[PDB]
């Protein structure tokens, strides 16, 4: 409920990282992240799946 | 109805309804080639007469179990290097070489037990079967704990294959080898569960 | 909500990029023309986008399975 | 019996009849 | 009802699971590629919607370090469908 | 005219398809059959590893889960 | 359905391949409806390790590759 509109960095499966600000989510743990940067790049708004998100910190 | 939809859950109800009107399964009839998958061979059956009777097979399997119990007594009371194909060959068979004394086989860990079997199989492909060889194989088989790795299962099948081929060279049952070969085949085939290799007479 | 974002991509018929679960060396790109509750996507004028190699393979119209999807963006 | 195995083997061969 | 299930079995006599019900019906062998990176050649005694399977007379076949064919035999087996990738009807094998 | 996944799939039966798997192999053949769970049956099947024609497998059931995408071919 | 069959296998000893390839030999104490398996009298064969005895072990259904069943097992009976 209160990660919303609060910036955060995500760790995804296959060893990927993602920095943007939480905009929306559902019961199935899917996310909407705004102004997102791929840490290998600005890639706009994006839908992240429930799974595929090992870690999730501010 | 005939509009389109404006919220997702609507759309999804819409799609769902559509998907229940579809046939569930669909078979398409067609109107008119294959690679081959090599596969390793079974055992070579026994010439007529040379096949051991079921009660003999069952006698040894039972007997072999008991032997493997004993092997764990010594194994409580505790050599070429593990990777030394050449020195392991020499060590056991020699020219003579060392017999399999519990002293020694009871000091060998499983990854080695396995290796060595491999070495004696590679020796056996290219040399003749002695009784010395016989004891070793039988020992290393008594030192193999289970459940076996797949790799170890493949080894001992190879070995049992190699026994059944050699058994065709023989020309009288009086041959020293025959009993030894039939044994090893029986132990792999019945004790170690590879019953596709077994000599069902 | 996320479904709204997927839905939106369907209304606009947006060109999107998909992040594959099992596969990191590759992404799929296409315009979305249908989906369902398993998030299976019918995907038009689609492209396999390699990594490093800067190459793109034309697939045409494909159906992408929903379980494979880590992430969706626009392009 | 440190040579229980070598003995067991021979008994087993031998027992072929 | 519960007899509607029967729709299940009709759905098996046809549709891609027919492949397996062939083996069960005719005592034919199939070849299954598995995730373990090995192949299983056996007869299907039973199976469900998930391709969980009971098999009989299975040869596990693989190669490994030029590369040497290896195998191993398995009298009876319960295979989790999860482990399955593809299944060949009427495979072709040779010594 | 939105095309949805099941109808799209049903629409491919009879015809040449390239099924590509979550693990990188792909399979060209004539999509004979299909079910509720999107299992598929192919005929005259051809396996491609790395994109190199590997085998000629004939008839083949593919388990649903393993599939990444399917598409039509000419 | 087939998992009904597994559940009839208490006191049967089996070998299990794990997805990591570990072979696990033991006696079934119970199988649940999602294939989670409790064993006792367990011997675990590892790629580059010696073996492991264990009084008991329980295993997740989705870590199993398959079960090797005892040859004596009467299938046609249990398939009902």
């Amino acid at each position: 409920k209160k990660f919303m509109d609060k910036k955060l960095s995500l760790k995804l499966n296959g060893g990927r990282h993602v920095q943007g600000i939480l905009r929306g989510f559902d019961p199935f743990m899917n996310l909407v992240i705004d102004e997102c940067v791929e840490m290998a790049n600005n890639i706009g708004m994006v839908v992240i799946r429930g799974n595929s998100i090992i870690m999730l910190e501010a | 109805p005939s509009v389109p939809p404006r919220t997702p859950q609507e759309y999804l109800r819409r799609v769902q309804i559509e998907a229940a009107q579809c046939p569930d399964v669909v078979v398409a009839q067609i109107d008119p080639k294959q690679s081959v998958n090599i596969s390793l061979s079974g055992c070579q059956p026994a010439p007529e007469g040379y096949s051991p009777t079921l009660q003999w097979q069952q006698q040894q399997v039972a007997q072999f179990s008991t032997v493997r119990q004993n092997v764990n007594k010594h194994r409580s009371h505790w050599m070429p290097k593990s990777e030394d194909e050449e020195g392991w060959k020499k060590f056991c068979l020699g020219e003579i070489g060392f017999p399999p004394l519990l002293s020694i086989v009871s000091r060998m860990n499983q990854a080695t037990v396995t290796s060595v079997l491999e070495y004696l199989s590679n020796w056996f492909g290219e040399r003749d079967f002695t009784p010395e060889l016989g004891r070793w194989l039988y020992a290393l088989l008594a030192c193999l704990e289970k459940p076996l790795l797949p790799e170890a299962h493949s080894l001992i099948r190879q070995l049992a294959r190699r026994c059944s081929e050699v058994r065709l060279l023989v020309d009288s049952k009086d041959d020293e080898r025959v009993p030894a070969l039939n044994l090893l085949i029986c132990l792999v085939s019945r004790y170690f569960d590879q019953r596709d290799l077994a000599d069902e007479p | 909500q996320p479904i709204n974002l997927i839905f939106r991509y369907l209304q606009n018929r947006s060109r999107i990029q998909v992040w594959l679960y099992e596969q990191v060396n590759m992404r799929i790109e296409g315009c979305i023309i249908g989906f369902d509750e398993y998030m299976n996507l019918v995907l038009d004028d689609a492209e396999e986008i390699h990594s490093k190699t800067k190459s793109r393979k034309q697939l045409g119209r494909i159906m992408l399975k929903g379980d494979n999807i880590t992430l969706l963006q626009s392009v | 019996d440190d040579t229980a195995l070598i003995k067991a083997y021979d008994k087993a061969v031998a027992s072929f009849k | 009802p519960e007899e509607l299930q029967k729709r299940e079995e009709e759905e098996f006599n046809t549709g891609p699971l027919s492949v397996l019900t062939q083996s069960v019906k005719n005592n034919t062998q199939v070849l299954i590629n598995c995730r373990n990176n090995k192949k299983l050649l056996g007869r299907v005694k039973a199976f469900d919607r998930h391709c969980n399977m009971v098999l009989e007379n299975v040869k596990e076949m693989w190669t490994e370090v030029k590369p040497v064919n290896k195998d191993r035999y398995i009298s009876k087996m319960f295979l989790r469908g999860d482990s399955v990738i593809v299944v060949l009807r009427n495979p072709l094998i040779a010594g | 005219l939105p095309l949805n996944p099941k109808p799209f799939l049903n629409g491919l039966t009879g015809k040449p398809v390239m099924v590509k798997l979550k693990w990188g192999m792909e399979y060209k053949g004539y999509l004979v059959s299909v079910d509720g769970y999107m299992n598929m049956q192919l005929a005259n099947t051809e396996e491609y590893i790395d994109g190199a024609l590997s085998g000629h497998l004939g008839e083949v059931l593919i388990r649903c889960n393993n599939v990444l995408y399917i598409r039509g071919v000419e | 359905k087939l998992v009904r069959f597994l559940m009839k296998l208490s006191h049967e000893t089996v070998t299990i391949e794990l997805k990591n390839g570990t072979q696990v030999h033991g006696t079934i104490t119970g199988v649940d409806v999602s294939m989670n398996t409790h064993l006792k009298a367990v011997k675990m064969t590892l790629k580059n390790r010696e073996p492991v005895q264990l009084e008991t072990l329980s295993i997740r259904g989705n870590n199993i590759r398959y079960f090797i069943l005892p040859d004596s097992l009467p299938l046609d009976t249990l398939l009902v």
